[PDB]
């Protein structure tokens, strides 16, 4: 898998900071690269996590998996600690096309059987039953 | 610090951005680009009150968290012709129907 | 500044850079022009759609953090269904 | 019922701890590698069955000694009074548990060792920091072995 975490066993301490409204799910991309879902932070909290060197981790909505940002990209690989001073992880909300936003919102606004009833197109509503996907979104992420 | 704006007469809606930190006098230089005409022929109002100016945008009550680009704050727009300034008249949008009840 | 005017199906006329309205691929399609004229899209949409041209522009490429953008929920499927055929 | 979880480092002596508890009799080189869990009906404050769960072995980060450690609803982190992976157990017992608040009691075992290369007061600023009691004790002297199993029960009631 090219998506992993080096198992380097290397402490590297880390900042995650929750700048987005959303109640982040923070997950970490094990060594065979499968996601692992770890404690959500509410919005405005910051941590102080203990994590390793060349670990591989992405950041969602805890909800309703909608993709996050951190450091104005998807992924964060914890750099070389230096001078003990903690690597910082801005996690942040993305500029989401327009489409998307609002797919996000009748999303919570309807349960998903009720999509079919909603006066769109029928092109929307396979738009709204495709969920956001951490293991879709890693394959597009390997190809690039 | 930056504010956005719907500048809005009749049936026209301008959106441009300007600095807290310009003049009311500036913003309608700005409108005199878009829709070619003077400051003397044009009004700029915030709700009914009208605009001075000389007072700055942020003076008015335009700000950061006031006038944001998500949520843009309206500053109204009155013309002059033949030495006679017309009534403020902003005509309304449409309306959303009602919320579907699987909503 | 190079500006584009955008109408509603009600007849309103919304002025907005060209660069902020060339978010949308199928505005950007038409103009390749300083005018489009959208007979199916109400002046309270394409009013919010104005909004989010605004929106990304000033918050792509920001290092910093991003505020949601709001929509409500009367709003929300005709933004839907516009922002499907713009594209944005 | 009441379950506790022994954690800590090699030769820190969680074993002999577990067995004053219930055995009340002093272990002399108990075996490291050998994991038992014992039960015994105790009266705090309650009658109740605090169940211990000596830890040992080896390293293993599987899904299943996650599984394992994430059942305890109690932890005692214990630490000789005679190094700071006790961070390290502490924030491991976190993750599992998936809470920052899980029922644990910091121990400084050992306690009746005359070298000391930990201050008393280092680690009870620690476990104010971490939120949670330190108590004092001595498998060998049998002094605060009942208190902190005790007051981890107390942690769990308060839960
Ligand atoms: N002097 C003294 N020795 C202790 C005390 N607690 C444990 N030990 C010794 O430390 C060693 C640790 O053994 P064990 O309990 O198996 O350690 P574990 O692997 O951490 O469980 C044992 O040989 C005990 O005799 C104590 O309070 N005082
Ligand atoms: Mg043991």
């Amino acid at each position: 898998p090219v998506l992993r975490s080096v198992n380097s066993r290397e402490p590297s301490q880390v900042i995650f900071c929750n700048r987005s409204p959303r109640v982040v799910l923070p997950v970490w991309l094990n060594f065979d690269g499968e996601p692992q879902p770890y404690p959500t932070l509410p919005p405005g909290t910051g941590r102080r996590i203990h994590s390793y060197r060349g670990h591989l981790w992405l950041f969602r909505d805890a909800g309703t998996h909608d993709g996050l940002l951190v450091n104005q990209t998807e992924l964060f690989v914890p750099s070389l600690n230096v001078d003990g001073q903690p690597i910082f992880a801005n996690i942040t909300l993305p500029v989401y096309t327009l489409k998307e936003r609002c797919l996000q919102v009748v999303r919570s606004l309807v349960k998903p059987e009720n999509y079919r009833r909603l006066d769109i197109v029928r092109s929307l509503y396979e738009d709204l039953e495709d969920h956001p996907n951490v293991q879709k979104d890693l394959e597009r992420l390997t190809q690039e | 610090m930056d504010v956005f704006l719907m500048i809005r007469r009749h049936k026209t809606t301008i959106f441009t951005d300007a600095k807290e930190s310009s003049t009311v006098f500036e913003l309608k230089r700005i409108v005199e680009g878009i829709l070619k005409r003077p400051p003397d022929e044009q009004r700029l109002y915030k709700d009914d009150q009208l605009l001075d100016d000389g007072k700055t945008l942020g003076e008015c009550g335009f700000t950061s968290q006031t006038a944001r680009p998500q949520a843009p704050a309206t500053v109204g727009l009155a013309f002059r012709a033949d030495d006679t300034f017309e009534a403020l008249c902003i005509e309304p949008f449409s309306s959303p129907p009602e919320l579907p009840d699987v909503m | 500044m190079m500006y584009v005017k955008l109408i509603s199906s009600d007849g309103h006329e919304f002025i907005v850079k060209r660069e902020h309205a060339l978010t949308s691929g199928t505005i950007k399609a038409m103009l390749s022009t300083n005018e489009v004229n959208f007979r199916e899209i109400p002046s309270h949409v394409l009013s919010k759609v104005c909004m989010y041209f605004t929106y990304k522009v000033r918050y792509t490429n920001s290092s910093t953090e991003i505020p949601e953008f709001p929509i409500a929920p009367e709003i929300a499927l005709e933004l839907l269904m516009a922002a499907n055929f713009l594209d944005c | 019922e009441y379950k506790l979880v022994v954690v800590g480092a090699d030769g820190v002596g969680k074993s002999a701890l577990t067995i004053q508890l219930i055995q009340n009799h002093f272990v002399d080189e108990y075996d490291p590698t050998i994991e038992d869990s014992y039960r015994k009906q105790v009266v705090i404050d309650e009658t109740c069955l605090l169940d211990i769960l000596d830890t040992a072995g080896q390293e293993e980060y599987s899904a299943m000694r996650d599984q394992y450690m994430r059942t305890g609803e109690g932890f005692l982190c214990v630490f000789a009074i005679n190094f700071e992976d006790i961070h390290h157990y502490r924030e491991q017992i976190k993750r599992v548990k998936d809470s920052e608040d899980v029922p644990m009691v910091l121990v400084g075992n050992k306690s009746d060792l005359p070298s000391r290369t930990v201050d008393t007061k280092q680690a009870q600023d620690l476990a104010r920091s971490y939120g949670i009691p330190f108590i004092e004790t001595s498998a060998k002297t049998r002094q605060g072995v009942d208190d902190a199993f005790y007051t981890l029960v107390r942690e769990i009631r308060k839960h």
